[PDB]
RNA sequence: GACGGAGCCAGCGAGUAACUCCGUCGUGCUGACGAGGAAUUCCUAGUAAGCGCAAGUCAUCAGCUUGCGUUGAUUACGUCCCUGCCCUUUGUACACACC
């Protein structure tokens, strides 16, 4: 997630987790 | 261009048209050397001791050492590569051939 | 061709337990699913206030 | 149809293939004059015969 | 009563933005501590 | 050396020294009216009043090797060729005969 | 006194195995544990007896084995051996929550990393960053992106991974990876074969003074 | 030219042996034209003695007498 | 000359599924029947049109898209439809989210549109529905691909619209029963109908000027009914 | 004319052996019972890739032919067919199970159609094989293939995967087992008749490779 | 006193112990014959030793087998190559060393894993 | 598959099964189910997987954990085309050759 973080610099995942699908 | 390798821990290169040396590959540490082998496509220079198990490999046209291939656990008595599919064969004291 | 109608749960949703006609054994796993869970998270917050 | 049978005579380097094809210059058996370069799906050896429905097209690369 | 071992910290928000402030200032200042070459 | 007697909704085969039944089949849902070797004497056929006539190995009766329906009409009689090891002629009351290639 | 002889040298090489069939939750992590380290591999672990797998990999010339239990899915130990008759620490896991669970935010950096050791101060403290530096790919460049942070906080070794950016204001985060609050529980000076060499250090669970001192 | 060392010993393998025919018809209009022949020398001969290497089994069974 | 069968009173022909991919059949698979729903909180909305104007807006795709009242009334011209009687009919329908859902010939089917939406989230959130007798189970998703579940040999057709004209009756009449025959009625809004070209590989309607999917495939019947005298 | 004495005292030796195998020491048989020899690939192409000049007694040979890249292509076609059989989930590592139903089967398919079933199940790989695919290219995301040809190794395999997982399929709910439906699906796989599973897959699939051409 | 000889077979755990020596023909395995050997679809396995080479080299010798450990096949390798390399070493001590590569040669065109496990695995790769 | 018998092969440990054989029955089900869908995850040789069997080793684990034995495959073992990640752009090293 290297280039979505530096586009965040040039414009934090596991405080929340997830599930899964239908 | 032939190789000759050595008790030194040196397999020395020598041109044989200047009846010079040119390159000198040595180990990382002085380890006796006893066997040696050498791509006929001559790339790649192989030698094999008595004191380490393993099979180093050179590269030529740069004389840094290029690996240490292991899997024996022997000294490698004799080593060859193979003229047309560059194959090569080692043989060892573990019993053992090993064709990598 | 032997016809045969669907066995059918109108307004039927997966997550939630529906209206069994079993009141004697499948409302017995609802309160006991409920009295599972209760006791898991009671114990759950009794050994993390121990800790 | 007269299906033809062709032996492998050099498995083809650096061409950018798919995934899975490799390129291949094939040569045929009833002759042994004409080359053709196609492309297998399988593992693939030098000097293995294969069955070619055709004969008079190869191929190209994919991508 | 008594225990044995002081059990397993639970990490929470504020620790883990203690040491995420620790790793800010040891990342802008550079001074880690990584092997070398020989 | 052994013999087979086609009784009702099962077959029966006996040997020339026990003179009772050595080996029987009897799965058979119907009765069944043909019992037939072929020439090698190694499998046997077998035709019934349902019309799925069964072919299965003789001197190993629980497995079956092919019932293979003839017309819905009972196969009253069904034999191999009497040379030939795969061709088996079958009649049923379709007024007409088959023969089956095995 | 067996890092000293190759300490960066020769960059190591190490084999990420689960411990015996294991769960699918345990071979994803132990798949995280090979992208969280360079140059490591994960190697299947079934019907591998511990003897021949640790000597057929000594002779292979690896350089460290990682092996890591389960329970439940949940992983609980994992155990660094090193090869060259080194030592092994092992290890038990406690907070272990994993990237597979949480975001599935495309790959890794799998860059040669920098590494952070908050507060080993004893000679305990040493030997464990040594043991746990020793394995990382020696001498990353200057620009290198991703750290590790090894901080211990009262025996408990949080590890987190980063991957990090300088602005010109300061420097903006974004952790990856696993999670761990790893604990130190048994070292010995014999590889993983033995269960027979000397007990290095070990903690003492059943002491009178169990729980008062740090790094015990 | 702009094709490099390298890649150029497959490059001129992948190609079938009419593009080899075809690039022998350039390397006719290519030597009646000695202005860039004596400047490119080396280049065409190293890549056309390569090409009727690896196909001269084809091309001593071609039968063409123009060829 | 030949004999006649010695039983020629009608007991009930072979009703199939999956189990069997060899006899002669015309199989027809429904394809865009976008089955979405979004349960607000109360229960589940569908895509309709006449269910909401607010939560299709939300998820921002166009109105005249929604469409199982289309699909429905395209089964049910099926579920009338006396090949379905006959036992030459497997009804596959697909969402073109890839929800394969196959329909067993043995099923009184909902005959209106809200029982028949009703039943679909039944289906959705069970996988699966059973008979009054529970002895089959006549109404199911099953695994994608959908060659999974149609024959080996089964021809592949489409709705088509520019695509020339043929004759079914003999495009059928071609084959045998050692074969089976597969069309993909297109039952989308408007558009290009390239949503299974991976599939089919032979494309072609019965008339110059597009139809409906319900005409369509009752003139894909009529034609296979023509074929095998039905 | 001519003879050659090797043997002065015959075979009369302490635990006494069985005749019928004391028969096949005079020359190999596969499960004592059908020669090796007299057995061809008709097909060429697949010749060296179906191993059957090198005879065997059962089909349970335990070398190591899975370490290298083309060596599984040499160890007989009789055991490739019977490891292939044994691949599924519910019955892993029952190597002894599958060789014996695949005596079972082959003994049945000698006593229906006698010549020998191993040149049998050799002609039935020949024609099982599928010659040409198609591969599912990008194309922009599209539908979009390209036919491609298929190389003998891969061909070998497949021919037999589609043998064995079609006996399968078609003895799943059936009164038959696995033994006489590979039986009856190798028949018909040997003539080629248009029937059984492997045919039926092959045909489609050079089918829609001619197609997407 | 009488000549004897004592060779050895592995297989994954299995192990083969086999006493060869001068005899009248019996091939034993603990005391059982040589026919009565499980799971009786590997008896082949077993007897090809004895099956490649022909029972007249076995004429004069008799064997007598001990087998420990292992599962049914592994035994049953174990088995023949005990077998098969005592015989070999009978015919190098005792009798024809010609008679002794002959036998070397036809095990090892059939296969040497009748004469040589095959230990040193696994691979890490 | 269910039976009723028969058969024979396992290694880890010492704190006063499977499979095989012989005869018999013979397969639309539980008073909530017919092999698991959409898709997703993981995986390359004694590997996936099946079968057991011990032990309980200062942290972890008995709903299990760890060892040990047994049986043991299919498909790649190539490719950078897709997804990426990394390295280099003096070859600089000592002949020959290429650049």
């Amino acid at each position: 997630q290297l280039k979505n973080l530096k586009a965040a610099l040039k414009a934090n995942p596991f405080e929340i987790k997830a599930a899964r699908n239908k | 261009v032939m190789f000759s390798s050595s008790l030194d821990g040196t397999v020395r290169a020598w041109d044989l048209i200047r009846y010079r040396n040119f390159r000198t590959f040595t180990g990382t540490e002085r380890i006796q050397f006893n066997c040696l082998a050498v791509d006929p496509s001559g790339e790649v220079v192989c030698a094999g001791s008595l004191d380490n198990f393993d099979i180093h490999v050179w590269s030529v046209q740069t004389g840094q050492l290029l690996d240490a291939l292991s899997g024996h656990e022997g000294p490698v008595s004799c080593l060859s590569f193979s003229q047309e599919n560059s194959v090569l064969a080692s043989a060892s004291w573990d019993k053992t051939i090993r064709i990598w | 061709i032997p016809t045969h109608a669907p066995k059918y749960e109108e307004n039927f949703n997966p997550d939630k337990k529906s209206y069994d006609p079993d009141r004697t054994r499948s409302e017995i796993n609802k309160m006991k699913a409920q009295l599972k869970k209760e006791r898991k998270f009671t114990m759950k917050e009794i050994r993390k206030d121990a800790k | 149809t007269p299906v033809t049978l062709a032996k492998v005579i050099k498995v083809l380097g650096r061409t950018g293939s798919r995934g899975g094809v490799t390129q291949v210059r094939v040569e045929f058996l009833e002759d042994t004059s004409r080359t053709i370069v196609r492309n297998v799906k399988g593992p693939v050896r030098e000097n293995d015969i294969l069955v070619l429905m055709e004969s008079e097209r190869e191929a190209r690369r994919l991508r | 009563f008594d225990r044995t071992a002081k059990p397993v910290p639970v990490i929470t928000s504020e620790v883990t933005e203690s040491l995420e402030d620790m790793i800010r200032r040891r990342i802008q200042d550079s001074n880690f501590d990584d092997l070398q070459r020989r | 050396h052994d013999f087979a007697v086609t009784s009702s909704t099962r077959v029966q085969i006996f040997s020339s020294r026990t003179r009772q039944v050595i080996k029987t089949f009897s799965r058979f849902k119907d009765v069944v009216y043909s019992a037939s070797f072929r020439s090698d004497g190694k499998l046997l056929c077998a035709g019934d009043a349902t019309g799925l006539v069964s072919v299965y190995d003789s001197y190993n009766p629980r497995t079956i090797l092919l019932s293979i329906n003839a017309s819905t009409h009972p196969t009253h009689v069904t034999k191999f060729h009497t040379q030939d090891n795969k061709i088996l002629a079958t009649a049923s009351d379709d007024r007409v005969t088959r023969l089956w290639d095995i | 006194d067996e890092y000293a002889a190759t300490s960066g040298i020769m960059d190591p090489r190490i084999i990420v195995t689960t411990s015996r069939d294991p769960s699918t939750r345990l071979s994803q992590f132990a798949k995280e544990i090979k992208l969280l380290f360079p140059n490591a591999v994960r190697l299947n672990r079934g019907n591998y007896v511990m003897p021949n797998l640790v000597d057929a990999c000594k002779k292979s010339g690896t350089t460290d084995l990682v092996v890591l239990h389960e329970h439940r899915g949940v992983p609980t130990s994992l155990t660094i051996s090193h090869f060259p008759h080194g030592p092994t620490a092992q290890f038990s896991l406690h907070n272990v929550v994993m990237r597979h669970d949480i975001i599935n935010a495309g790959n890794q950096s799998e860059v040669n990393p920098h590494l952070i050791f908050d507060n080993f101060t004893t000679a305990l403290g040493k030997r464990v960053v040594c043991i746990l530096k020793h394995l990382f790919n020696a001498g990353p460049k200057k620009d290198s992106e991703r750290v590790i942070t090894f901080a211990n906080r009262g025996d408990f070794i949080s590890v987190r991974q980063h991957v990090y950016v300088r602005t010109r204001e300061g420097v903006e985060i974004a952790e990856v990876g696993p999670r761990f609050e790893m604990r130190l529980f048994e070292l010995r000076l014999g590889t993983l074969e033995n269960k027979d060499a000397d007990v290095e250090w070990q903690l003492r669970r059943f002491i009178r003074t169990a729980n008062k001192k740090d790094y015990l | 030219l702009r094709i490099r060392m390298s890649q150029l010993e497959d490059a001129l393998m992948v190609m079938p042996f009419s593009y080899v025919l075809k690039f022998l018809k350039f390397i006719d209009t290519v030597m009646q034209n000695k202005t860039l022949l004596h400047s490119h020398l080396p280049l065409i001969c190293k890549n056309l003695f390569f090409i009727i290497k690896f196909n001269h089994k084809e091309l001593v069974s071609q039968k063409n007498e123009e060829l | 000359q030949k004999a006649l069968p010695a039983s020629l009173v009608p007991q009930a022909p072979p009703v199939l599924t999956s189990k069997d991919k060899i006899t002669k059949r015309m199989i027809v698979v429904l394809a865009m029947a976008s089955l979405e729903t979004h349960k607000i909180s109360d229960k589940y909305v569908l895509l309709n049109c006449d269910d909401h104007q607010g939560l299709l807006k939300k998820m921002g795709r166009d109105i005249s898209e929604a469409r199982p009242d289309i699909t429905h009334q395209c089964l049910l011209t099926l579920l009338d439809s006396p090949i379905n009687k006959a036992g030459k009919l497997q009804v596959y329908i697909q969402t073109s989210r890839g929800i394969l859902i196959e329909v067993n010939p043995t099923v009184r089917i909902p005959r209106t549109f809200k029982r028949f939406s009703g039943l679909m989230v039944q289906l959705l959130h069970k996988l699966s529905i059973r008979s009054v007798n529970s002895e089959e189970k006549l109404l199911k998703v099953i695994k994608n691909p959908i060659t999974d579940h149609l024959p080996t040999k089964c021809r592949k057709v489409t709705l088509s619209f520019d695509a020339p004209v043929i004759r079914v009756q003999d495009y059928i009449e071609k084959l045998d029963d050692d074969e089976s025959i597969c069309v993909f009625v297109g039952a989308m809004a408007r558009g290009k109908d390239n949503f299974a070209d991976e599939y089919v590989d032979e494309k072609v309607g019965l008339s110059n000027y597009p139809l409906s999917a319900s005409v369509a495939c009752s003139k894909f019947c009529h034609g296979a009914e023509d074929a095998w005298n039905i | 004319d001519f003879e050659v004495v090797e043997e002065f005292t015959p075979v009369v030796l302490a635990t006494p052996i069985p005749e019928e195998v004391q028969q096949a020491q005079t020359e190999i048989k596969l499960f004592n019972k059908w020669s090796f020899e007299e057995v061809e690939v008709k097909d060429a192409s697949l010749v060296d890739y179906v191993q059957v000049r090198q005879p065997i007694f059962v089909a349970h040979t335990a070398g190591r032919y899975a370490n290298k890249r083309f060596r599984k292509a040499q160890c007989p076609i009789i055991e490739r067919l019977t490891n292939s059989l044994m691949m599924n989930g519910r019955n892993n590592g029952k190597k002894l199970k599958a060789v014996r139903i695949i005596k079972h089967t082959l003994d049945i398919i000698n006593v229906l159609t006698d010549q020998n079933p191993i040149q049998v199940v050799v002609d039935a790989i020949t024609n099982t094989g599928p010659r040409e695919d198609t591969t599912r290219v990008g194309g922009g995301g599209a539908a979009r293939r390209q036919a491609v040809d298929v190389s003998p190794l891969r061909r070998v395999n497949q021919a037999i995967a589609l043998l064995t997982i079609g006996a399968r399929e078609a003895a799943f709910r059936n009164i038959k087992t696995i033994a006489e439906t590979l039986a009856e699906e190798l028949i018909n796989a040997a003539k080629g008749s248009s029937t059984s599973y492997a045919i039926k897959k092959k045909d489609e699939l050079e089918r829609v490779a001619k197609s997407n051409r | 006193a009488v000549p004897s000889v004592q060779t050895f077979g592995k297989k994954k755990s299995a192990t083969a112990v086999a006493h060869v020596k001068a005899g009248k023909g019996l091939i034993k395995v603990n005391g059982s014959p040589i026919t009565l050997v499980e799971p009786e679809i590997l008896r082949f396995k077993v007897y090809e030793p004895l099956l490649l080479v022909g029972l007249d080299k076995f004429s004069n010798i008799d064997i007598r087998v001990r087998v420990t450990g292992g599962g049914h096949v592994s035994q049953v390798y174990a088995i023949r190559q005990a077998i098969a390399k005592g015989l070999v070493a009978y015919h190098q001590k005792y009798v024809d060393e010609q008679s002794k590569n002959e036998l070397k040669k036809a095990f090892t065109s059939y296969d040497r894993t009748l004469l040589i496990a095959d230990s040193r695995r696994p691979e890490p790769k």
